[PDB]
């Protein structure tokens, strides 16, 4: 039996079984501060609706705050396949304020970008279930949606906001709701008559601690290592013929950055990062005579066929010197997230990491843009010479060209995820660097 | 016994231990030397620099030490 | 004759010279790799006692050198 | 297992103006490299042997003093009322005398000048004695330091550290075992009156008045104290006793507090002790001391 | 150029990131371990293996520690493609863990489905079905060997392995109750399949062999293990037929530091149906064509993700008459809670509420100790069951608080609690350190 | 109400979880780390890149340490949709790694396929497929850039990065043999595709730059890296066509502490085929219609999970004439061992047996040290290949002991072992501590 393996002891084992340190079959657990978690509803200040801006103030029901889940009730105006992440399209942005200072702000496209890069197969499908319709539901169906916030303090309890230590500073969230949500109140850009206004509520996860730590938290100062999102928008030049565009985009960032991520999108259709084409899942009606390449088959908008993406190559340059030699676009869509995250990134979303494992929270390498002159991201575009309606060319052409409908991906969104420090002292909170 | 695996093993151990000691003395001498060369802390514009002078006067980030 | 290689002198690039190591390196990699070999040994589990292979016969000697890595067990 | 597993306990200790400041005037720091797992320190025929059964054992000048009981620090943590030597966080696993049941963190040295950073071991383990129970693990949260600096002149400055939070008790700076061959037992009093020969008892407790102590059959070892912590901000009559225990087993210790006080704390930070050890014939040893 | 341009871009914002380093990422040190070997050995089964039979096995002390245990079944299906739904664990009806004559834990078929539907979450779950079901369109007469792993506290991790050599004064047994009816193997719905073969079973236990010094320590020293338990009793649902949303106040009788509460609404006539059946793809047999019938499921597609077929509208859990949290809609427990606590995809009809931050882990991360709570209530609100299940335009085209008329078939309610306890082993015998 | 109703209800069963707390989950501490920067630099390939050619590259000392290496290909597909199956992986036929002229590891295209089949799980192997194959129904003429990450001991974690700064006298080199036949690019089966273009290849290497205090530490101190290496020699199968279940005793030539063994039964003319072909959708070219032929796979769907098409009935490992464990059926090594030891899903035809608790991890967790085992034999029992592969009624209707008549084409036997060794680096040179 297995005893025949134990007798097989040798010289190579002085590095393995000699003077052992770990017993694998008797585990030691750590004792932990007694706590309980509950989530409590917050009150939304303002009228909830399409294009409205509302806010909320987190009541001091507890000791620390972890995750926050925004829920929406939407009524769809289309049939199955006519929606694509409608809860997130509506959640246009969320601003995080602690004590009067801006700590973060996330956008609807950031939520889609974050999902596209950092969530895995089962939690992404789940995420999709929480924010979209996935069972072909038809016109008039209603669903309650849940959008967890990505803010630093939300998915790792170790950064929970210490309200017990912030008795003087309020924590507030400002919510911008989109005026146009495809498949809910607009069909493409056309208004859907009879569309209902959304109903929204925000649930906040409160932590209650035992007496002994609540005191320690209340009395001692704290330095939390927290994350921020930096974002500005740009526009692209995406030609159809005779040339490959090349843009040198200024990266206006200023904190130790774990990674840069960016995408190319058509602002009319939320989450569309690739060209439309007359191939399965690539446009409305694809495969039959009614196929049109100006409107997506929305529920299948996300694809993995990078042939429909516009990025031929990209390079980050710091103070006139290349950060790395030019890499092809598929490098940033499939290899960097393989190395850095270990999941799949859909076509049209790109990542370059500075960190070894940016998906985690333990710092593992940063680019500090506060101590440079100029950083740019050079983007080389594919020539959009392919007829989007001819599968023979869409599915069978060369690397450096894409579909003529790709020229609509004129919006460039470059994100940076950085570290900062949130200091808490005497009931007051705020950033150490800004 | 002839014991090839022990005669080569013991000899390798002597060199390994003599050599690690040399390497350890080496890095110890370089850390000692640089604390003396650059015995100061940096300023607001040379925030983590070793800086040869009491004021900025000679800062680099290519020879950082703790 | 070996005058052509470098000129370590009063000054150096910022402590980037690490070119002092070659003769030590050759000596250890030569001896380094250990040859474990079990060509003729116990097929059982128990550490049957080792009788030292002293050369007591004039002729056919073994070069097996018995295994010294077998724990009693039972 | 409860007997071979190392652990640590976290506590919250937040106290304000009830913390007399015991001024840790002495510290230890190092600027040397690490080593493998033995120390062989010598100069001027003065040898120190650390056989890695535990971090120090033998010493002498072509002589030895003992097979066990080398220099060590040992912290006797807060007692119920000094009834039993239970909570002894001892630097050396003297009881085993062979299995080095102590976690070592840094093995630092240079020739002539070893260092050491180690954890303790609880001498009693997980048992109970008398009517009093004890700790759970075999190693406590207390750490120790040694630094031995051999000076060319035969003077060997020996420093130790104990680091224990919120302490109240009896800390042993050095336990040393000289040979039974030490008939002459003398000390010099701080009054510079004379050397006193104290051989009538073999139970000598030297307090502050004892400036330097020496013992010898004919070749001598001297022990001169340099520094020890004290409350030096206010200088109150705090329970701070620096004394020797001079019996066949020699111990140098300092008491930090009585077993039960009114209500006092202590910072519980790093504390070090500096002792000057030196060797040679009684003539040279006394001649060096009398330079004072 | 290159990384050097970033390497020295050091500023004040780095002092808390790269200043005074403690960890080096490019020089890992591995810790040495006490030697061991793993062997899988068959146990003798005492009793006859067959449908509806109860057998037991004593775990032979072939080794020092017990980790995983896998039950083998050999089954021949009586149906064709899509007629089975995890039959290997439908057959594994109950598994009771007894150490020294003391019941330590007991799992049920439905729990195995909920665990797989709740905690097992990736390729592991696909590979799991590969071990327990027909996943490749197999046809009537196909025969396969199935593997149903046990998920007791010592099965999921080597760190909690049973210290048998520290338990020499009594044995450990496993009691196996096998189902009388297994969908697609000997019954199709309630109709017997003539000629169906009896199952063959064998129980494999994975033994650890330790080295010489480690066995001495394990046998001689006392030990404590932090272990999990499953608490379960059944109840009936209060699902309504029309015009109303039923309320049901279910008294809970749980008693130890609890990691989570999970439950599902089951159709008792067939194993694993946690949702209403409907004439939409995969939601009933024959779905999408004229033969569609909403009283019989499309067995192999029994699990669905359509919340509209999930009968629970909202739920609230009370402790001692006080709300533990404000009422949530069923979707919170089906999607939001497991997203936060587990990170996988929970199918419709399966619901979770956790106390632990990460209940999937072994390291305790927050518990509800029901040993000090004299009462607790699970308050359920049902959906109105007015949608005609046979009309996909109505099933796929309606509001959230109304479900199919076929939801009324979900008459069995299964509420689970998973808690911690402590297993003490002293002088050769072991047992639970806390009663109730 | 709420969270305090749970904290006040504090009791005895909480003491061993909450007494004298050691951690708190809501205020963590992150470690300060060494200053470094990373970049990918392209290396020069020595030699003529082409099909059937062998080239090599030498890693320039442009940095201090090396970790991930990605080999890039540009291919033009010669067939249409479904005609290729990991063509970048098939092409990357043989990768040999040496330090200082001593070879320390050697990977094959079939090993890459085995490793992916066993160790990658969910959307990561999907992403892998995206990097190595055509996954979007691309048509003939499509030009695609492929990435094949290498999986050596220093490619999976930064902790095992190659200390080139400490190897100034020894070189690090990779030798690449490229396949002469790539399905769907150069050949359709054995038929050459006229006009197929030669590949373009480049190798991108992840360079780590350290700051001065650490890089000098790395340069001057010796290192002992505890690393993984692959042991492999190919053999041949003994698959019977009829009337018998053949036995085969295969001598294993492994000799270092080994984490696990893995093996497959493949058709050398069809890269990645580890199962028989059958007239079942995805099981052969044209499957399901009149054009179905069971001698040629529907290549892009070559990987399957239907073990009925496998040839392995059972396997046992025997050491020095004594059985290591009792004989298990082939589905055990395909489904249960990866469930217990890795956590993913292993496709049909790929089998493993672990000696380790966590063979997918880097830290040792149990090994079989063949350096002191005189006879290591893997004993196989084959399935009888009597099922007419063209009749799904039989193929989807049979039992575990019988397989498809087309199964006899799996003539090559590939048995792998992944083991530990120690790579020592000192004074500018390196080499392995142990050899056998």
């Amino acid at each position: 039996g297995g005893l025949s393996q134990l007798v097989a002891y040798g010289a190579q084992d002085v590095y393995l079984t000699g003077n052992p340190q770990i017993t694998f079959f008797k585990t030691v657990y750590r004792r932990y501060t007694n706590f309980a978690i509950e989530s409590i509803q917050q009150t939304i200040n303002g009228s909830v609706g399409f294009g409205n801006k509302v806010s909320t103030q987190i009541s001091r029901n507890g000791d620390l705050i972890t995750d926050i889940v925004v829920e929406f009730v939407l009524t769809k105006g289309g049939n199955g396949g006519t929606t694509y992440y409608p809860a997130e399209e509506l959640l246009q942005d969320v601003e995080l304020e602690i004590g009067g200072q801006r700590i973060d702000k996330h956008y609807n496209d950031w939520f889609r970008t974050y999902d596209a890069l950092f969530r895995m197969n089962d939690d992404r499908y789940n995420y999709r279930r929480m924010t979209d319709w996935v069972n072909n539901e038809l016109v008039g169906a209603q669903k309650r949606f849940y959008v967890p916030l990505i803010f630093f303090f939300n998915q790792t309890p170790g950064l929970a906001l210490p309200l017990i230590a912030l008795q003087y500073h309020e924590v507030k969230l400002y919510f911008t709701l989109a005026s146009q949500v495809q498949g809910v109140n607009y069909n493409g850009s056309s208004a859907i008559a009879g569309a209902a206004q959304p109903t929204m509520s925000v649930w906040v996860d409160y932590i209650f601690l035992d007496t002994q730590e609540r005191t320690r938290f209340a009395q001692l100062p704290h330095e939390y290592l927290i994350e921020q999102l930096q974002f500005t928008g740009s526009e692209t030049a995406t030609p159809s013929a005779t040339t490959q565009a090349s843009q040198n985009i200024r990266l206006n960032f200023n904190h130790p950055t774990k990674y840069l991520a960016w995408n190319f999108n058509n602002p009319t259709n939320y989450g569309q990062y690739t060209a439309l084409a007359n191939i399965p899942g690539a446009c409305s009606g694809a495969g039959t005579a009614a196929a049109t390449v100006t409107t997506p088959d929305y529920g299948n908008t996300g694809t993995y066929n990078e042939q429909l993406a516009v990025l031929d190559s990209a390079k980050i340059q710091l103070n006139g010197q290349d950060r790395f030699a030019t890499r092809k676009g598929s490098y940033f869509n499939k290899v960097q997230p393989y190395q850095s995250i270990g999941g799949v990134t859909p076509a049209g979303v790109y990542l370059y990491s500075f960190a070894l494992k940016p998906a985690g929270r333990q710092p593992s390498g940063t680019c500090n843009f506060s101590r440079i002159d100029n950083a740019t991201l050079s983007l080389t575009y594919k020539t959009c010479s392919i007829d989007a309606t001819s599968p023979a060319a869409v599915l069978g052409n060369t690397e450096t060209v894409t579909a003529n409908t790709a020229t609509l991906l004129t919006a460039l969104n470059i994100y940076a995820k950085n570290y900062n420090v949130l200091r808490i002292m005497s009931g007051m909170g705020g950033l150490a660097y800004a | 016994w002839f014991s090839r695996d022990l005669n080569y093993g013991k000899a390798n151990s002597k060199i390994w231990n003599a050599t690690v000691a040399k390497g350890l003395k080496g890095i110890a001498n370089e850390n000692a030397e640089i604390r003396k060369m650059y015995p100061y802390l940096g300023y607001g514009d040379f925030t983590g620099a070793i800086c040869k002078g009491p004021n900025n006067q000679g800062c680099t980030y290519y020879a950082n030490y703790t | 004759k070996p005058s052509p290689e470098a000129a370590d002198f009063a000054q150096f690039a910022p402590k980037n010279l690490q070119a002092q190591n070659f003769l030590t390196a050759t000596q250890w990699i030569g001896v380094n790799t250990q040859g474990s070999s079990l060509k003729n040994a116990n097929y059982d589990l128990r550490a049957d006692p080792i009788i030292p292979k002293a050369d007591v016969g004039p002729w056919m000697m073994s070069s097996v050198d018995p295994n010294i890595y077998q724990k009693p067990l039972f | 297992k409860f007997f071979k597993n190392g652990n640590v306990m976290y506590t919250c200790n937040t106290f304000s103006l009830n913390v007399p400041v015991n001024n840790s005037i002495a510290t230890i720091d190092f600027a040397e490299h690490v080593n493998g797992a033995v120390f062989k320190i010598e100069y001027n025929r003065v040898n120190f042997i650390a056989p890695s059964l535990y971090p120090i054992s033998g010493l002498g000048t072509a002589v030895v003093f003992d097979l066990q009981k080398g220099e060590k620090a040992s912290q006797r943590k807060i007692t119920e009322f000094g009834n039993k030597d239970i909570r002894i966080a001892d630097e050396i696993s003297d009881i085993a005398a062979d299995d080095h049941s102590v976690l070592i963190t840094t093995k630092l040295m240079s020739e002539s000048t070893p260092g050491e950073l180690s954890r303790d071991v609880v001498l009693n383990g997980e048992i109970a004695t008398g009517r009093i129970n004890m700790n759970t693990g075999f190693v406590s949260d207390i750490i120790h330091t040694k630094k031995i600096s051999i000076i060319d002149d035969g003077i060997v400055d020996y420093y130790v550290k104990i680091n224990v939070p919120a302490k109240y008790s009896h800390g042993i700076v050095e336990v040393v075992s000289g040979t039974f061959l030490n008939d002459i037992m003398i000390h010099l009093v701080r009054n510079k009156n004379k050397w006193a020969l104290m051989d009538s008892k073999m139970y000598i407790v030297n307090n502050t008045n004892g400036f330097v102590i020496a013992k010898n059959p004919d070749t001598a070892m001297g022990v001169s104290l340099l520094e020890w912590p004290r409350g030096a901000v206010v200088f109150p009559p705090y329970y701070n006793f620096k004394k020797f225990k001079n019996v066949n087993k020699w111990s140098i210790s300092q008491q930090i507090a009585s077993c039960v006080n009114t209500s006092v704390k202590i910072p519980g930070g790093e504390y070090s002790w500096k002792i000057r050890l030196f060797f040679g014939p009684i003539w040279q040893v006394q001649e060096s001391i009398n330079s004072v």
